[PDB]
């Protein structure tokens, strides 16, 4: 499933146009700790050879506390430059 | 020179900016015999890029009139005490060429002072600059037009009577002017056959006039890339002939959009929205009321006004995906008015940054954008987001709902925007918002019936290769209660079906080949080239209710604790 | 010249004006023979573009004085070091031409200085300027008029005594201004019998001089552009006859004002209420009481004196929401020809929300200089609900606004024009500090409109409606039993509405016949619906509903009895 979501729209994007459907750009693991969905989204980066950016927790609390999400501003426009990129959000509950 | 042609984006302000100065230029004759005040300063502001010292020298060469461009730095960076001299020059100069235009690009740099006003020398320039401004003696015919990126960025007495008594917002340019900027931008370079400017436009959304260059110039910079380069036959001066014999390829500016990086993308779009009333299957109650509310006062102004009756400027939508935004857009498509759309992550925004200055300003660009149809998409979120069940300690009152009602109260003036409200939890929107002069009227968006549901299924299916033998009256009909998002899901998941069979499919036929070489090749084209029965049946499959029957029960609640009571509905009059 | 004929607007202030500088300048000598201190300094204070340096012209013109113009920002371009060369050489032509009149326009750039002050050399053009300010040695008859947006945005010592020791605020104009402004700006252009100006004027509510004068302006340039372009036929000089034979249509008017965007809608209006007793049908009791608590004081301030009696200068309205307290507050207004402020709930809850309540020390400031003006607070129970109602803050009734507002009305009575009306809808939370004497405690119930008062509120929402005389209007304000006034003018709307769709609709399909069938000889037969008749306004009815229900009543009721004179005093008699 990670391998459509992310590889298909690029290794293929002909036929995503043929069939004029848009791929979804979001995927959430969800799931006990330590299962493995932080090393999971590392190797659907590494197999599309992707530049990879991870947001854990801390630094979602970090711009919560201090109430500077400008941080997140700075950071989508950080992976946008880096692309291909996977944006990950690590444990994004924190703030829940 | 440049003129009308190289002017594009067919933004429609180009048009009012030039009923704005033919006569006070076209006909400078005609105002010596008449006692009126023409234009002394007309004030461009808009993003940067969007050609705005273009369309003032494009207007100067097509009226005649002697334009003269004062850059802010180049004044700014000369000596202090001797700038002056260069503004004054300038004036006079202009003056002498009577009639003249006077370009001031970058204003926001020779009179930044918003009240700030930090220093001492640019203190005198602003001031310097103010009575030259306001010392137009109204003799001979110079129209003075300057440029900035904000109209509060330039010093505040730039924007009183005399200096610059009228603004025109520029704005970024839509697909249709996207595409004319394509064009205009794409006319030397012997564009090739298969690419089209139109796919390349509608996919360039966020770009402006310099991004669309910008983008441009990088496709040819990778068809030159590609090619001739490996041939690497080379001299002073390329022969025109090879160079004409590349064609810029659909891959080219491909990649060039996915390398584009538009310069203002978060800035705020006022378009008018594509999207028809064929696109919702229905609503036929709901589709003539919104048509009286909205176009019946224009289209019929004078009857309106014959009974006086002032026609009410906001509506409110609620409901559970079943389309109010689509319906909103319809609705502002038909009256072919712009439509501006504040989701709720910018009200959030605003409630949580504790700025509601920024609806202050949304309802000015909302003035000057008329006809338009404010809509506030979802304006319960800031209710969801102190509660909904206990909530706060206080009421339903908040800022960025008062700033709302403050600008709606101090609305109507406009006579043009129209306010447009959808919610999908009644129960807890402020009732501050319904009272009259607010969005009183209430519409009640249902869940698509049979009809409706082929229709969204069509509407969402328009684009995708779908077969013939898929029957979708018996899909819509078959889905008993399923949203319009529902039935976008669906649609989607069968694609996404197709595609993956597709795929898979064709890599297991290349494999095939590379395996077992056949002798000669003879490709039997697609497996799949179109979507099939069976990828409906797979993806319905997988169909699912988002709306559960107890919210539509809620929303059934309010709509008829909006009763019209019960003991007046045979009232006869005594005859 | 320019004189009080081009002075529009009607605005009262210059008036006021005159009366000021006339002697002064007008009998220039008399102040010779007589010990008296005339006004040296006199501060027009208002939104751009109202006409302040145009009434200054137009006084230094009717009263012969030497009118002196020092531009804020051509003093100020000026080189520092010589620019107080140019002040000091200002004042003394000025002195040389006794009597004078020296004009300070943007006054707000020469001494800005809000106690920030920023920079140097600007500093020494505030001192020095207050130094020849405070330097007139009262020798000739040399006036200085300054323009400024705002008081407070000059600098405090130009505001002391005997630099500008008396403000005008100028203001924007009013209907009736608007109206004056528009014939005076609309004198030579040859308008057109459509066209009346009146129209115009009602829906020009928030232009000042300039925005009426760049409206007329628009709309002469729409009418250039619609004819006379056609033709193309264009000289050096465009004929005076060809030019006159085209004229101003109400269409171009209309479109100028779609295309008006007026310069300070925003700024708070003071104007006099043009609503009347007829609008509201009934509250007799009510009418008579308002009638004495703001009207005898100032018919008979005599008869009030000779009690030793100080009329209450706070009514506060209560009842349910729709019945006509505001229109009550404006109608009162009116026969008193006070000018009206009417403070809504939005901007109570603004002042809250952004935790600023020195607004009410500015908005009370306005109401005082506009006097006589009545204060209205309409719906001041808006910060009550936002904090609660039922269970509310941990905290009691007392908020900043409404703190303030008690601060503002305890150092008031001074001026004895202002008078504060107070409307609520929930009077169970207001504040119990607003009903103390002194403060609004003359509590006064608007009850739901009876009979007779349902039919007046019927006829004046129906008054500009074309309605048939077929429908009868005291049957359906007796068919109401309960309805507010919000309810009757939600019937008016409906009923107008379906009139106007079914005119719409009809003579849609009127075309398409024409445009199908197309008749040899065309004989339009009018409108197919020229008024509204019983049929609409029974299909309106249909859809009647009583916003108001009967337990809120109930409440108000209640408050009404807490408010019990007793029960035991009834039979008082004096021992005889
Ligand atoms: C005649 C009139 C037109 C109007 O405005 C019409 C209008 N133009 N553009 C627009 S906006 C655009 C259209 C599509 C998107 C938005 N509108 C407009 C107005 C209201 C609601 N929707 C649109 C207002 C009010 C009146 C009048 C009614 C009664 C009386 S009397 C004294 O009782 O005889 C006097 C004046
Ligand atoms: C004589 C007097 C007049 C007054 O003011 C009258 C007034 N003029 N404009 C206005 S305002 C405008 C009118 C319509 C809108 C508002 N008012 C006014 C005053 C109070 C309430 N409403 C209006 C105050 C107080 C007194 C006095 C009473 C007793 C005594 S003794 C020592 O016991 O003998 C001394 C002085
Ligand atoms: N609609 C357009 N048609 C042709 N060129 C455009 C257009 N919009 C922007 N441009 C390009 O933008 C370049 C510079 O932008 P400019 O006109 O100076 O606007 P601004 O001063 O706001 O940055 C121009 O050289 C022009 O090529
Ligand atoms: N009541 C009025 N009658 C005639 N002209 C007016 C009026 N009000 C404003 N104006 C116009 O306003 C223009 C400039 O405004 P001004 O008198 O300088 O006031 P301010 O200095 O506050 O901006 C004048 O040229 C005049 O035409």
């Amino acid at each position: 499933e990670l391998q459509e979501l992310v590889q298909y729209p690029v290794e293929h994007p002909d036929k995503f146009l043929k069939f004029g459907m848009t791929p979804s750009k979001g995927v959430l693991f969800y799931g006990p700790p330590g299962c493995g969905k932080t090393l999971l989204a590392k190797a659907i980066a590494n197999e599309c050879q992707a530049n990879f950016i991870s947001i854990k927790g801390p630094e979602l609390l970090t711009m919560w506390f201090g109430e500077s999400e400008a941080n997140v501003r700075e950071i989508f426009d950080k992976a946008r430059q880096a692309a291909p990129c996977v944006l990950f959000f690590d444990e994004l509950d924190s703030i829940a | 020179e440049v003129g009308y042609d190289d002017i594009g984006g067919c933004r429609k302000q180009l048009a009012q900016i030039k009923e704005m100065v033919e006569l006070p230029l076209r006909h400078p004759a005609l105002f010596k015999a008449i006692g009126v005040k023409p234009p002394r300063g007309i004030l461009l502001y808009g993003p940067p890029g969007t050609g705005k010292t273009l369309i003032a020298r494009a207007v100067a060469n097509e009226t005649g009139a002697f334009f003269f461009l004062i850059n802010g730095p180049e004044i700014m960076s000369k000596l202090a005490g001797e700038s002056e001299s260069n503004l004054r020059k300038a004036f006079e100069e202009a003056e002498k060429n009577a009639p003249a235009i006077i370009f001031i690009d970058e204003l926001d740099a020779i009179a930044p002072k918003r009240e700030k006003t930090h220093g001492e020398v640019e203190r005198r320039i602003v001031s310097q600059l103010l009575t030259l401004m306001d010392g137009l003696k109204q003799r001979a015919h110079v129209i003075v037009m300057a440029a900035t990126n904000r109209p509060n960025s330039i010093d505040p007495a730039l924007r009183r009577f005399g200096r610059f008594d009228r603004e025109v917002d520029i704005g970024i340019p839509d697909a249709t002017g996207r595409l004319e900027i394509l064009q205009i931008h794409t006319k030397n370079m012997k564009l090739a056959d298969d690419v089209d400017l139109e796919q390349v436009a509608n996919e360039t959304h966020g770009h402006v006039g310099a991004d669309l260059a910008a983008l441009c110039s990088e496709a040819a910079l990778q068809a030159i890339r590609k090619k001739m380069d490996l041939i690497d036959l080379e001299d002073e001066t390329i022969d025109a002939e090879v160079m004409n014999s590349l064609a810029v390829t659909m891959d080219d500016f491909r990649w060039a959009l996915s390398q584009s990086n538009p310069s203002a993308l978060r800035e705020t779009v006022v378009e008018v929205p594509q999207v028809t009333w064929e696109d919702i299957g229905g609503l036929e109650d709901v589709k003539r009321e919104l048509q009286e509310l909205v176009q019946y006062p224009v289209e019929h102004p004078d009857k309106f006004l014959k009974f006086g009756m002032t026609p009410s400027k906001g509506v409110l939508f609620y409901g559970p995906g079943c389309g109010k935004t689509l319906l909103a857009k319809a609705i502002a498509n038909e009256c072919q008015a712009n439509f501006i759309s504040i989701k709720g992550p910018e009200l959030l925004t605003m409630w949580f940054g504790e700025s509601e200055a920024n609806v202050r300003e949304i309802f000015d660009k909302a003035r000057q954008a008329a006809p338009c149809v404010l809509f506030f998409d979802e304006l319960d979120s800031i209710a969801k987001a102190r509660g909904g069940n206990i909530g706060d300690g206080g009421g339903a009152a908040d800022r960025v709902i008062n700033q709302i009602l403050t600008e709606m109260d101090g609305m109507s003036t406009k006579k043009n925007v129209f306010i447009i409200g959808a919610t999908n939890r009644p129960d807890i929107i402020d009732p501050a918002i319904l009272r009259p002069g607010r969005l009183d009227q209430l519409i009640y968006i249902p869940l698509p019936d049979e009809k409706s549901r082929v229709a969204i299924l069509k509407a969402n299916l328009r684009k995708s290769p779908v077969a013939k033998d898929v029957d979708l009256e018996f899909l819509a009909k078959m889905t008993n209660g399923f949203s319009g998002a529902d039935l976008t899901e669906i649609c989607q998941r069968a694609c996404k079906l197709a595609i993956r069979e597709s795929i898979e499919s064709e890599i297991r036929r290349e494999r095939e080949r590379q395996t077992n070489p056949s002798a000669m090749e003879v490709e039997e084209d697609d497996p799949v080239p179109e979507i099939r029965r069976d990828h409906f049946e797979e993806a319905m499959r997988f169909a699912r209710r988002s709306v559960s029957d107890n919210d539509i029960r809620k929303y059934e609640m309010f709509a008829q604790t909006l009763q019209q009571s019960r003991g007046f509905g045979s009232f006869r009059f005594p005859s």
